[PDB]
RNA sequence: CGGGCCUUGUACACACCGCCCGUCACGUCAUGAAAGUCGGUAACACCCGAAGCCAGUGGCCUAACCCUCGGGAGGGAGCUGUCGAAGGUGGGAUCGGCGAUUGGGACGAAGUCGUAACAAGGUAGCCGUACCGGAAGGUGCGGCUGGAUC
RNA sequence: GUCUAAUACCGGAUAGGACCACGGGAUGCAUGUCUUGUGGUGGAAAGCGCUUUAGCGGUGUGGGAUGAGCCCGCGGCCUAUCAGCUUGUUGGUGGGGUGACGGCCUACCAAGGCGACGACGGGUAGCCGGCCUGAGAGGGUGUCCGGCCACACUGGGACUGAGAUACGGCCCAGACUCCUACGGGAGGCAGCAGUGGGGAAUAUUGCACAAUGGGCGCAAGCCUGAUGCAGCGACGCCGCGUGGGGGAUGACGGCCUUCGGGUUGUAAACCUCUUUCACCAUCGACGAAGGUCCGGGUUCUCUCGGAUUGACGGUAGGUGGAGAAGAAGCACCGGCCAACUACGUGCCAGCAGCCGCGGUAAUACGUAGGGUGCGAGCGUUGUCCGGAAUUACUGGGCGUAAAGAGCUCGUAGGUGGUUUGUCGCGUUGUUCGUGAAAUCUCACGGCUUAACUGUGAGCGUGCGGGCGAUACGGGCAGACUAGAGUACUGCAGGGGAGACUGGAAUUCCUGGUGUAGCGGUGGAAUGCGCAGAUAUCAGGAGGAACACCGGUGGCGAAGGCGGGUCUCUGGGCAGUAACUGACGCUGAGGAGCGAAAGCGUGGGGAGCGAACAGGAUUAGAUACCCUGGUAGUCCACGCCGUAAACGGUGGGUACUAGGUGUGGGUUUCCUUCCUUGGGAUCCGUGCCGUAGCUAACGCAUUAAGUACCCCGCCUGGGGAGUACGGCC
RNA sequence: AGAAGGGGGACCGGAAUAUCGUGAACACCCUUGCGGUGGGAGCGGGAUCCGGUCGCAGAAACCAGUGAGGAGCGACUGUU
């Protein structure tokens, strides 16, 4: 708009908010995984979900999901946490992978066999 | 106040064609002169002459239209701007409905339109296109 | 009381047994204030100042030259001042953390008190401002129609 | 303490590219540049070996080549919730110092320099050719390679030498590890490795100097963690395999089933054929017209032609032997999105990017089968671009969706009517130079193709010089009246300020009459009165607002403005064309004005009336209704600076059907037929409507149409116009 | 607010004959005066800079504010 006005003051781009922190630009981020509990979700989709506070390596405090089902997970646990965010609940960004240091892969996994963590078979 | 009478110019041939109107007058520079040149020789309008106004020139020009009540021109549009001036060199000429109209050019040679410009070589100043 | 047709208003469409506001109570989270407290950063003023360059002094040492053979000439060691990093002192600036206590915000649940708005929403509603009130809100003054009436 | 040299050191003679002074001769761009002359001063060196034409040196200088130093135009992050920064700072003189100009430093003198085009400050950051993405413009990024810079434990400084951030040099201080006989000393992997530590995470304490680059020596030769390689990590890209041709009774098994069958499926069994890759065996490299020795070479050179020299490496590669033989997994299948049935689970487990699924029949969870997409890869994360025209230059908007500042004036800035001549800064044409190499694109060439490489042509958009041009923009010197302003004559108006002043009405007071009610409500009560109320008459006090005119109207930038008179005063409109001659438009900041409420001081206070109190209503009633009633409303002077300050529509200008009102002028025809009709034009102000525009509502010559100039503002909703800071 | 917190301070010499600023004489010029123009002697004052010298110490003895931060009450000077 009158372009005396753009080179006053040119077109500055919105702020782009930063989609995931607590891991300061790591694709994945180990923690000491404190407390582990069940929570429940929004007033829709009825459920108890496996959430765990995770002090990061970042010295941050966050919430990770638990995908799949049974962990071995009770307050000390070296876990590996990525992103991947739960529609369902409020405080919940982060996931750990399943598969790590001291997160067993879950049992019994047949299909997709990647995710959760699962070697193929003896 | 009365900025840019090359735009008032192609502005008020933009009203009168699509309004329907035989002719316009306006005010009479030089370089109203000379566009309505290029307009006529690009065959955009009919005739164009000018009266003893009671000060300065009047320029008056005829709109041509088709055999029934068409257009002959189907738009256009001021490029050069007083507040933002745009210049093109002959070898990256603007290229208007690629190459169905044509686009106003001023150059040392006098205003000349894209043909003239692009088999003459030199480039410049971008008026206005007309298609 | 219920029903039908036309028009009007509507934030209702589960369709007024609709929608919906705000305290209070419960939970979670982010955040402001706060006596104070713990840090960081960059300067500034002054003090002390290494090495070091520079400017002065230089009895102690002395192979290149002269010489009257006595020595001399030229140089060196050593000593002082200026500037100077670090350090010290001080008062500020500035960026953060924590902080008893306190304030609002957001999201949550089938809680408590009302019913403020949406229909003329039952006192038309909104705007600014002022005062008042558990709370939505009420009232005054001016204004608007994003309301009405003749 | 003795003793010994040198191309180490010192003393000399001569030697112009030191100096000074005076001059010539050439050129300019001013301090100035070169070639010379005269005179007076000055400064350099060196030797080492020999088969008897083995050879290495040194010094004074002129010019090249190369490297470098310095300076400058342009370009390249965030932020004003950083507006005043600068004293050796700005300049000069005389000096010093430097390789060199230079406040680089110093004595003196003056008081200047930078900045809203962002000084100073805060935050962040190595920069770049490039790389990623994108249609491009852009956005992200600066990793391999290459160029530039900076640094070398942290901080400060000098030395040698042509050349110094002097990483593996020196001096000092500081922090850290070690030895000491405690006095004292040593060390700096951001070199090649490699170790510990952090992280989600990135490797061998290998070989060769074979090649090239580099250091040194007459040379052979020695040094080179540069370099060539090699090992490990699917870390990425490319290439190739894990068989092929037949093969139905369309076999068993599996799955589903409508129980007839379908599906896996030529896929299998079987036959037949060939061995890319892996296996064994063997030969065996190019990279070396190279590096040295010995024959011959007329000497420099050259080979007839003989020995020997490759880390890679017995590696790549060729050939023989054997037989499908040793070699596939990953993800997904509701829509985006390509790919479906069954069983197990039953708001549970759980899935998910999104919107949603699962609460007894799940194409959406787990398993099976099938299938799809891939494939030594397939998925998840994170990051970035794209889609996102959702920061819009290309390429967006602001009446009601987010968005016009309340209004105006005006500073910087942006922008600017018509015409003449010139400059040629922008613009534009051409050439020259540069825009390294590599990268990207085109064409070939070779590694078995590919990735990769090489060559030739574009790219290198930009910049500097010369020669053209002046159409447009810009500078200059002018001109014109059309925009703008002035003058003159008229015109309308609640425009403003001050003083005085008028009447109605309300309230109160004094009196006259007069008696039992008045008031108020949906109904009441509180309340007023019986001590004389309400009512009615007369007089008086006071305050506020100015009925009818009055309108849909007028005026004002907006807010706003009307009882009358007087005084002062602003703007607007029309006409003449008398004057100036673009003086215009807009306007970041800034300043002024700015309803009501509110605040300060002082007045005033009838009526009304926040608060308050009572009455009523009500479940409650902090309300609506009633009765009172304080601030306030009014005045003067300050402050406040906000409103649905609205046309929810910034200002200016030009153009684009009309129809009909109304307000203020001017002007032509029946002109005296008065008709104060008809028409034209300027400026308002409304309604309706065409084109056009709009999501629609609607706007529509007073635009929300068609365009241009300038400004303000928006980038999903909340949080929030709030916090923090700052200003008032 | 003298916030706080710092620095300098003595003597001698030079700058220094007009350094500077105060006061203004002999002898020259002009409307004739307790007059005016210059002129600068001696006499005092202050400040700075540079160099040197001395001590433990230069404000020299005597003299001569402690400062900062947080509350309560009272505004304040005053009065009892
Ligand atoms: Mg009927
Ligand atoms: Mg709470
Ligand atoms: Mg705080
Ligand atoms: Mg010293
Ligand atoms: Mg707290
Ligand atoms: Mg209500
Ligand atoms: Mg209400
Ligand atoms: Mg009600
Ligand atoms: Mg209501
Ligand atoms: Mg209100
Ligand atoms: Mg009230
Ligand atoms: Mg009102
Ligand atoms: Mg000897
Ligand atoms: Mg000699
Ligand atoms: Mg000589
Ligand atoms: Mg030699
Ligand atoms: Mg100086
Ligand atoms: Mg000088
Ligand atoms: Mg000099
Ligand atoms: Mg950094
Ligand atoms: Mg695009
Ligand atoms: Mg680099
Ligand atoms: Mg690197
Ligand atoms: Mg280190
Ligand atoms: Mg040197
Ligand atoms: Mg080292
Ligand atoms: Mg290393
Ligand atoms: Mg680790
Ligand atoms: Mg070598
Ligand atoms: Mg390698
Ligand atoms: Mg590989
Ligand atoms: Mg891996
Ligand atoms: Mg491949
Ligand atoms: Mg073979
Ligand atoms: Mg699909
Ligand atoms: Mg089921
Ligand atoms: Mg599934
Ligand atoms: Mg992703
Ligand atoms: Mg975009
Ligand atoms: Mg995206
Ligand atoms: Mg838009
Ligand atoms: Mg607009
Ligand atoms: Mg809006
Ligand atoms: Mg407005
Ligand atoms: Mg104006
Ligand atoms: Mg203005
Ligand atoms: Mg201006
Ligand atoms: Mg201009
Ligand atoms: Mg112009
Ligand atoms: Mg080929
Ligand atoms: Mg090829
Ligand atoms: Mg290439
Ligand atoms: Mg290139
Ligand atoms: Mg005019
Ligand atoms: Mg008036
Ligand atoms: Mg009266
Ligand atoms: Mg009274
Ligand atoms: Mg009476
Ligand atoms: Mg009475
Ligand atoms: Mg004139
Ligand atoms: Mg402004
Ligand atoms: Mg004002
Ligand atoms: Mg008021
Ligand atoms: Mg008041
Ligand atoms: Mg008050
Ligand atoms: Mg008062
Ligand atoms: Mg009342
Ligand atoms: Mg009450
Ligand atoms: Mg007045
Ligand atoms: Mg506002
Ligand atoms: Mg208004
Ligand atoms: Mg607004
Ligand atoms: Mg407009
Ligand atoms: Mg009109
Ligand atoms: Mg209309
Ligand atoms: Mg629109
Ligand atoms: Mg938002
Ligand atoms: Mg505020
Ligand atoms: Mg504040
Ligand atoms: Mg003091
Ligand atoms: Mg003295
Ligand atoms: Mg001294
Ligand atoms: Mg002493
Ligand atoms: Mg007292
Ligand atoms: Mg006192």
């Amino acid at each position: 708009p009158t372009i005396q006005q753009l080179v006053r003051k040119g077109r500055r781009d919105k702020i782009s908010k930063v989609k995931t922190a607590a891991l300061k630009g790591s694709p994945q981020r180990r923690g000491v995984c404190t407390r582990v509990y069940t929570t429940t979700p929004k007033k829709p989709n009825s459920a108890l979900r496996k959430v765990a506070r995770v002090k990061l390596t970042s010295q941050v405090e966050v919430t990770a999901y638990i995908p799949g089902e049974g962990h071995n997970l009770q307050e000390h646990s070296m876990v590996l946490v990525r992103g991947g965010r739960v529609k369902d609940l409020p405080g919940v960004r982060y996931k750990i992978i399943r598969g790590s240091l001291d997160t067993q892969g879950v049992k019994n996994r047949k299909q997709a066999r990647s995710r959760y963590g699962a070697k193929k078979e003896k | 106040t009365m900025t840019d009478p090359i735009a008032d110019f192609l502005t008020r041939l933009r009203n009168a064609n699509s309004a329907y109107h035989d002719e316009v007058s306006l005010p009479h520079s030089k370089l109203k002169a000379n566009i309505a040149q290029i307009l006529k020789n690009e065959g955009y309008i009919s005739d164009f002459r000018t009266e003893d106004a009671r000060v300065g020139k009047s320029l008056v020009i005829q709109l041509k239209y088709g055999p029934s009540r068409e257009r002959s021109i189907a738009g256009l549009r001021r490029v050069s701007k007083p507040g933002l001036r745009v210049y093109a060199k002959s070898t990256n000429l603007p290229r208007v409905l690629g190459g169905l109209g044509v686009a106003i050019i001023s150059t040392s040679s006098g205003l000349l339109t894209d043909r003239q410009a692009a088999r003459q070589g030199v480039g410049g100043e971008v008026l206005a296109y007309v298609w």
